[PDB]
């Protein structure tokens, strides 16, 4: 019944920047308060106890504060170690955690290269099309991408795949699924991915004629 | 050094029954009190159980009052979680962790995580994954470089293996996180950006493996004239 | 009888 609410959800920073997350308890916890890290695939590792206390092996760049219903977790100088996931918890009364927030590399916009790929014959045959829109490389993370089937707005007939944020290049990749049966698929030409990011100066369109691939 | 290693998850149908271990190691788990934390997308992080270092007092979290039974074997080095009822709710990777070490405080959180077993409670039943290319064409390419891929297709449960010519091409491959879509079954893609000149004179195979479905399919992906 | 938060361990 004690709600812990982070903020922000996502925070984008650089190497060697100073970031801070706060946590926010819905009542007053006093200190019993416990700072977590977590990478992809990875358990939750325990980074500072009683809302301060640093555990052992934790760099002396860590460090937390907050008593009663506000905390805060502070990482002097960025390393790249510790862009991950963090959460709080507190250890009053049971134990309840917060959304998390993720600690996300901050690089330059690239504008991602856009792919579509129609539907295979050997789907068709089967009786459904998939088609396909790849967005590759790109930063920030957020894109629209809008499938039209003779400029007709496509609308939850699409699902949406991201990749984990790149450990060298710091970009993301995006692959977007259109299904229709193999009926609906054959009564139109036109079909095309308006793709929307910031790194594009006006809205991006792949498209292709039905047949003609 | 602590160690905890948890065993027991799987893919199962709603209304069973699972039981979820853990073994310790490194401490004394006679000693300490013992956790159960789960974490999935929909809840996040939750906590489920608890259990003193004698086996004694027990406490639930609400959502798994009355289904779930925490127990532990101190002569085994070994925690317990008996699941019953599962609902897909339930599904999540489950954790446990060690209570923190005894001190004049009068909370106490935890401090040791183990690694991790992963729980799937769903009605749907296994299918083999369908395998379709991703012709790469002029729509595919830019500067050079050409993408192409397969589509896995309409499987379950988690997970599937993808490589390319049977392992041997590794550079430029993206492997997507596979989508649960609304009908139960997943979906994936996985690609691979290769120079537009190597079109012609080389071959791309993507290689699926589906061990619940004992399916591997070899898909040769070919050009589009377009 | 006892605060699910207190001390689990041996005291």
């Amino acid at each position: 019944d004690i709600q812990m609410t982070q903020s922000p959800s996502t925070l984008s920073a650089s190497v060697g920047d100073r970031v801070t997350i706060t946590c926010r308890a819905s009542q007053s916890i006093a200190s019993w308060l416990a700072w977590y890290q977590q990478k992809p695939g990875k358990a939750p590792k325990l980074l500072i106890y009683k809302a301060s206390s640093l555990e052992s092996g934790v760099p002396s760049r860590f460090s937390g504060s907050g008593s009663g219903t506000e905390f805060t977790l502070t990482i002097s100088s960025l390393h790249p170690d510790d862009f991950a996931t963090y959460f709080c918890q507190q250890f009053t009364s049971y134990w309840t955690f917060g959304q998390g927030t993720k600690v996300e590399i901050k690089r330059t916009v690239a504008a991602p290269s856009v792919f579509i790929f129609p539907p295979s014959d050997e789907q068709l045959k089967s009786g459904t099309a998939s088609v396909v829109c790849l967005l590759n490389n790109f930063y920030p993370r957020e894109a629209k991408v809008q499938w039209k089937v003779d400029n007709a707005l496509q609308s939850g007939n699409s699902q949406e795949s991201v990749t984990e944020q790149d450990s060298k290049d710091s970009t993301y990749s995006l692959s977007s699924t259109l299904t229709l049966s193999k009926a609906d698929y054959e009564k139109h030409k036109v079909y095309a991915c308006e793709v929307t990011h910031q790194g594009l100066s006006s809205p991006v369109t792949k498209s292709f004629n039905r047949g003609e691939c | 050094q602590v160690l905890l290693v948890e065993s027991g998850g799987g893919v199962v149908q709603p209304g069973t029954s699972l039981r979820l271990s853990c073994v310790a190691s490194g401490f004394s788990f006679s000693t300490y009190g013992m956790h159960w934390v789960r974490q999935s997308p929909g809840k996040g992080l939750e906590w489920v159980a608890i259990i003193w270092y004698d086996g004694g007092n027990k406490f639930y979290a609400d959502s798994v009052q009355g289904r779930f039974t925490v127990s532990r074997d101190n002569s085994k080095n070994t925690l317990y979680l008996q699941m019953n009822s599962l609902r897909a709710e339930d599904t999540a990777v489950y954790y446990c962790a060690k209570a923190y070490r005894t001190s004049l405080d009068k909370k106490y959180g935890m401090d040791v995580w183990g690694q991790g077993t992963t729980v799937t409670v769903s009605s749907a039943s296994t299918k083999g994954p369908s395998v379709f290319p991703l012709a790469p064409s002029s729509k595919s390419t830019s500067g050079g470089t050409a993408a192409l891929g397969c589509l896995v297709k309409d499987y379950f449960p988690e997970p599937v293996t993808v490589s390319w010519n049977s392992g041997a091409l590794t550079s430029g491959v993206h492997t997507f996180p596979a989508v649960l879509q609304s009908s139960g079954l997943y979906s994936l893609s996985s690609v691979v950006t290769v120079p537009s000149s190597s079109l012609g004179t080389q071959t791309y195979i993507c290689n699926v493996n589906h061990k619940p479905s004992n399916t591997k399919v070899d898909k040769k992906v070919e050009p589009k004239s377009c | 009888n006892v605060d699910p938060n207190a001390n689990p361990n041996v005291d």
